[PDB]
């Protein structure tokens, strides 16, 4: 589906509530640990973004590879490392990931209306 | 060339997977036997 990107205009996203916000219990480049995202919210970040409104980065995110929920908050593994020393603390917004597999989008969000799956073919 | 472990940790990929049914069941036959009185309209009706 090209439900994709959240928040495209062509996609419709709903967006709303699953976007967080959360903010870095530890520094480690691409595998920081993270505070304020819950249990629940691991697992709906991965293949995510955690823009960082703290810092250099100004909101600007790299992908979160996986995320797996850990003691001391979640800890994010990102896809790459952020460009320029992040520091602990800094604030983050953190995003959905949408797998964009057909079922996986309408599990999600179920935007029939603007889904550009072809599942059966 | 800058290059990163972590840019080549793999992601696990999405796993897509499609439904799909295929062939036909055997099964036994419920045979019937039937005695009706021969009727017009059927050819050669006399020891069918």
């Amino acid at each position: 589906c090209d439900v994709d990107r959240l928040g495209d205009h062509r996609c419709k996203l709903a967006l709303g509530p699953w976007q967080s916000a959360a903010t870095v219990i530890e520094a480690d480049g691409a595998d920081l640990i993270v505070s304020g995202l819950d249990e629940t919210a691991s697992n709906i970040f991965d293949r995510g973004v955690l823009d960082w409104t703290g810092g250099a980065n100004a909101g600007t995110g790299s992908d979160i590879r996986v995320a797996r929920p850990v003691a001391g908050g979640v800890r994010v593994s990102l896809w790459s490392a952020p460009p320029f020393p992040i520091t602990a603390g800094d604030t983050a917004n953190a995003t959905v990931g949408c797998d964009r597999t057909a079922d996986t989008c309408r599990n999600r969000f179920d935007n029939l209306a603007n889904f550009r799956g072809f599942p059966l073919m | 060339r800058g290059f990163d472990r972590a840019a080549y940790a793999p992601s696990g990929g999405v796993f897509k997977a499609a439904r799909a049914g295929r062939l036909q069941g055997s099964t036994s036959s419920l045979t019937r036997f039937l005695d009706l009185p021969l009727l017009p309209g059927v050819d050669a009706p006399e020891w069918e």
